[PDB]
């Protein structure tokens, strides 16, 4: 399993991500790509 | 499957939010 | 350090959880215990 870390994302962002991630499991991979983008954007 | 977990790292960071992606590590 | 997984936890709980981790870094450890217990309580 590939494990991701988002220490740079604020609680609001993680909450937004977690809601979207949960609501759209099919898009979980694509959505994560964005969080990874956030990982870099909030870097 | 995806899973949300918190890693104890101490410091002023407390714990770190990390998630698992697919299967099991 | 110690790691805590939230599989059977509710997404709203995750948001509240991440919020608590940010409210006080020292509490994150204690929050990890209760948060981890929820995984068992909601299991």
């Amino acid at each position: 399993g590939e494990i991701v870390y988002l220490p740079n994302l604020n609680p609001d962002q993680l909450c937004a991500f977690i809601h979207s991630l949960h609501d759209d499991p099919s898009q979980s991979a694509n959505l994560l790509a964005e969080a990874k983008k956030l990982n870099d954007a909030q870097a | 499957k995806l899973v949300f977990f918190a890693e104890d790292v101490g410091s002023n960071k407390g714990a770190i939010i990390g998630l698992m992606v697919g299967g099991v590590v």
